[PDB]
């Protein structure tokens, strides 16, 4: 259950509040009855409220409006930028940082024993959030061979076997495998080739990944309020 | 204080920021009248605003 | 009974139209309609005020005249002392809503000030008033409970409430208020068997009163906790019933026909090693308590006494028997049973 | 008195500097005066709905409900006290009769007592032979009382005692002339 | 509420308006300002009037609420019915509660039933059984001789007949009787007085009037229901209600009033002889029943009073009246009352 | 109530083991503990003294009857 709570504003009236919220002034008597208010409902200052603190409310006192409010179906335009940042952060999850020391496991991508946990510098375990989290998960999936992870046959990639010849065919195989691996992630809305080239031994390519938009993540997290889990089991 | 429409006009003409009481608006009962600076050369828009 | 907003507005418009035809626009946003709507709102608010006043008067107007106060639910409030390490080096300001709390699990109640306060520079300790956030008796914290401020400056040496809070109350229901009024009204009655009995019972040492009525004579049986009626208590009862008795009728006071029952019991027991003086005295004290607990019209049923004695212990006490008690001792309304000589034989 | 608050927002609430004789402010302050006066009267109206705080007409309504009617020149405080007392009248005993007498005559210092002749019934043992007791009969009988009054009284006072005495008791009244005597009642030769 | 009036409010408003500005000086009939102020003051006047009325209503409501003195509701009619058999009984027959009694007289189609079981002893010729109207109110006040049918269907029944007119049915309590009984309540707070005994006897709703007859050391309470009877159950209930009120140590006794049962036979002549019929006879009989069954305790019956009551039905249509069974006024003592016997009218 | 009391008495007697003596006061408290307030007094129309049971003996319920007053 959730309800709206209104702070009394300067020289406000109960009729104005009723019109503002219920869309009709007629509910002002219901508002009085629910809040248990005596006749001078909104006193000028606290000196009047001292006469009867129980039954009177002054400026800056909080009223309760029993309208069933719900965090979903709320216009994203009202939400504050920091609130949107936190919401997308929750949507994309928090996880322990393992992709630290990028250079090392970039020098040995195909091998095992390549990544490890790290500390945040404050004596606690390091954590990656939001975009850093997505980076970590996409790197780990691409680096993981498919079928090597226990309890998860399909998680991973087949790039360890695509160390083939230097022709456009193997390039296309790599590209298709990478697109499969990126598509496998639920959060990745789509992925597509940008550009590739061959330099004899070395292959080089780059991709573009569109994560779910702020609106979708906001809708998902605010929907999750009904359950209260606020966690990711994808 | 609740400054009147003449007091607000005097404060803004003197390059002073002020807040005016306002009734029954959707958000709050107050708003900012202007974003003027102390430099009172209203002809110069860079310095004034 | 009352008009309402739409009806007041409609009548105002109709009267305005009838008064003159110079105004005919009554659409929304019109100055004239706005003014009439504002008057209508004020009148509707005064109607609600009158309704509240009359609803209060219906249930509290009459009884209030007889010095009977209905207990309203209140927030517990009281004074607290704040001490400073030194005289203040500037005017300190404590805003309204400043919270005070206690460092105990016994009292999670939160207290806050409802008004602004100022401490002068010259001051060294200032007292303020705080109100419990919750109505009820839960805010009636004892002395020395409030000892923390959640938004106080470091200059404070110590917070402390100098007296226990007692103003927190729970709302008294209407039926209890009516019951007290009706009780008082009944107590105004006089010159009746019920009123005599009531006036006798109000005496401190009187435990139980039976009034027996005869044509032209009244006799009052009374007893104390012990079943006795002291001469002094008798004189007090007479003096108190001088105001109660009817005119031209004779009133007499007498003791209750006490009956001391002597009970010699033979208790069979299982655990022979636990036989001793203490168990004997315990059983005898139980029997004496049972016998003395009987009221004026209560008959001594022997089977219930046996039940009680066997319920002292369901396995230790084996069997009981009495030689004095052969059959239930019926007594009249004016004859109380009391504990006489008691003996218990362990077998 | 929320008339200016619930008034149309664009209308002025303050007398305009440009004109001391601003008719808009005049009309608004007139209507506001009437609104505040009605609010004041509605607040003060609570006193009329309580017996404790009622005044003339509504107090008369209360006394008509209770059965007690206002006397000539009888103010509100004494009238409500008289209603309250009338509801709380003890009845059926000597003390009640004595109070009824003293409250129908003018004052408290008069001698008034109730005699019970059944206390002087001649019993075989306890009663002294040539003592104060008399043989049981019609007068020396239970459910009989003789009221001595130490001052002048109307005969209608008997009807007042009939209102107070318990049902089934015969009533007698004695007039003690001694108490009425002017000055010292001892005569000198 | 000070009970202001429209003219003073409008005058005050106009005076303040003039005082706040010298520009506005047109308050003639038909002007905008005058119309607006008139409407406002009229609404204020109506608010004040309704506030006064609501306060009066509130005082009555608080009087009811404080003492729990609930207003008495409509009372269902009840009486007794006489039943006869062919011959004396051999079986102790059993009549359960709810046995319905009806009447073939279509003018009074109301139904009645028994709320208690009855037994008829062997070698008995008739039984009297109390019945209660199914419908509440005045409708169950049928005249004598109405009830003539029993719906038990028993073959032993010869005939059925209520010997007297029912009168206990009544509608909701009136305001004046409620205020009177509240006055009695207030007087009877002092328990031991004569008025308090009378109130305790009247505490039972069924009881109509009470006469407390007082002697030295003895009290006799003469009581009756709205028919003039006093049933044993009602006597016991009165006694139980008087236990709280009666004085201690004084003998008390409850007995039924000295009821007198006036039968009437009237010969009436009619000027317009076409109007003769059953309707006029029944209307006159109804008027006589209503007159006699409205007599209170100790009301003497005066024959000339009854004459004017009959003649005032229609002074032109009715020509002359003569009584075939009454010739002199009837004196009723303080503990006495009169009630209608068989009422008969002959049209000439 | 009659059937409940009869049931309690049957359960009491048919729970006696070999060589358990039957004590009338034990049975009294067992009956009275059903409801000490509701039940006022108890009296037996066929038993007046405790029954001794030998080592090879046992007790079992015969006809159990209760009269409510």
């Amino acid at each position: 259950m959730r309800f709206k709570k209104h702070v009394v504003q300067h020289e406000e009236t109960m009729q104005a509040i009723a019109q503002r919220y219920y869309g009709d002034v007629s509910y002002w008597i219901d508002l009085v009855e629910h809040n248990n208010l005596k006749y001078p409902y909104l006193v000028e200052t606290d000196e009047e409220k001292m006469k009867d603190p129980e039954r009177l409310a002054s400026t800056g006192d909080t009223l309760i409006i029993p309208i069933e409010s719900d965090l979903t179906d709320v216009s994203a335009k009202e939400i504050n930028s920091r609130d949107k940042d936190v919401l997308v952060e929750l949507a994309l999850g928090r996880d322990l940082n393992i992709t630290a020391d990028e250079k090392y496991f970039n020098e040995h991508g195909t091998s095992d024993n390549i990544l490890a946990f790290s500390t945040n510098g404050n004596g606690d375990l390091d954590t990656v959030k939001g975009i850093d989290n997505m980076k970590q998960q996409l790197q780990a999936r691409l680096l993981t061979p498919r079928g090597s992870l226990m309890l998860h046959p399909n998680y991973g990639s087949d790039l360890h076997n695509l160390f083939g010849l230097n022709i456009p065919e193997q390039a296309t195989l790599i590209e298709m495998e990478v697109l499969r691996t990126l598509t496998s992630d639920n959060r990745v809305k789509s992925a597509n080739l940008i550009d590739w080239k061959i330099q004899g031994n070395v292959y080089s390519g780059q991709f573009s990944v569109e994560i779910k938009s702020v609106e979708e993540s906001i809708n998902f997290v605010l929907g999750q309020d009904e359950e209260g889990i606020f966690a990711l089991f994808e | 204080q609740i400054y009147e429409s003449i007091d607000l006009d005097e404060l803004n003409e003197n390059g002073i920021i002020s807040i005016e009481f306002v009734r029954n608006r959707t958000n709050t009962f107050f708003r900012i009248v202007d974003d003027v600076t102390t430099f009172n050369d209203k002809s110069d828009p860079v310095k004034a605003e | 009974k009352t008009r309402k907003l739409t009806n007041i507005l409609s009548k105002l418009i109709d009267k305005t139209m009838a008064g003159t035809s110079k105004i005919t626009d009554f659409t929304p946003g019109s100055a004239s309609r706005s003014l009439l709507e504002a008057v209508s709102l004020e009148i509707e608010q005064f109607y609600i005020l009158t309704k509240e006043n009359i609803d209060w008067g219906i249930q509290e107007g009459i009884i209030e005249a007889f010095d009977f106060q209905k207990r309203q639910s209140k927030r517990a409030y009281g004074d607290v002392t704040i001490q400073f390490y030194q005289p203040l080096d500037m005017r300190m300001y404590i805003p309204a809503g400043t919270t005070f709390t206690s460092t105990r699990q016994e009292y999670p109640q939160q207290f806050e000030t409802l008004v602004d306060y100022y401490a002068e520079p010259d001051s060294t300790e200032i007292v303020v008033e705080v109100y419990c956030k919750e109505t009820g008796v839960a805010g009636n914290v004892p002395e020395g409970t409030i000892n923390t401020i959640a938004s106080g400056s470091s200059l404070i040496r110590s917070v402390n409430n100098e007296y226990s809070f007692n103003t927190g109350t729970k709302e008294e229901s209407q039926e209890d208020f009516k019951r007290r009024f009706h009780s008082f009204v009944e107590s105004r009655g006089r010159a009746t068997n019920k009123s005599v009995r009531y006036g006798a019972l109000q005496i401190p040492d009187v435990e139980g009163v039976y009034v027996y009525e005869e044509t032209g004579h009244i006799t009052v049986f009374a007893h104390d906790r012990n079943g006795n009626l002291s001469d002094t208590l008798k004189e007090d009862i007479i003096d108190a019933l001088q105001d109660y008795r009817p005119s031209g009728i004779m009133l007499d006071v007498t003791g209750v026909e006490k009956e001391e029952v002597n009970v010699s019991a033979t208790v069979t027991i299982s655990n022979k090693s636990r036989i001793g003086d203490t168990l004997q005295k315990h059983i005898e004290s139980v029997i004496r308590s049972y016998l003395n607990n009987l009221k004026t019209s209560d008959d001594l049923i022997i089977t219930d006494l046996i039940q009680a004695i066997m319920n002292i212990d369901d396995v230790l006490i084996y069997d009981v028997s009495f030689d004095n008690l052969d059959e239930n001792i019926i007594v009249p309304p004016q004859g109380i049973i009391r504990a006489g000589e008691i003996k218990v034989e362990l077998k | 008195a929320n008339f200016l608050k619930n008034l149309h927002p664009l209308l002025r609430r303050d007398r305009n500097k440009k004109d001391n004789q601003d008719p808009n402010f005049a009309l608004i302050d007139a209507l506001n005066e009437e609104m505040n006066q009605v609010e004041k009267d509605a607040i003060e109206s609570k006193l009329q709905s309580s017996l404790k705080t009622s005044t003339s007409e509504y107090l008369d309504k209360f006394g008509d409900w209770f059965g007690v009617y206002r006397k000539t020149d009888e103010k509100d405080d004494v009238y409500r006290a008289r209603i309250i007392k009338y509801l709380l009248l003890k009845r059926g005993t000597n003390n009640a009769i004595i109070d009824a007498i003293k409250d129908y005559l003018g004052r408290d210092d008069i001698d008034v007592s109730v005699y019970e002749p059944f206390t002087n019934i001649f019993y075989t043992n306890k009663s002294h032979l040539n003592g104060e007791d008399h043989l049981m009969g019609y007068y020396y009988r239970f459910a009989v009382i003789n009221v001595s009054i130490g001052d002048y009284f109307p005969v209608e006072i008997i009807d007042v005692i009939n209102e107070f005495k318990p049902a089934g008791v015969t009533l007698y009244v004695t007039y003690d002339g001694a108490s009425t005597i002017r000055g010292g009642a001892i005569i000198k030769w």
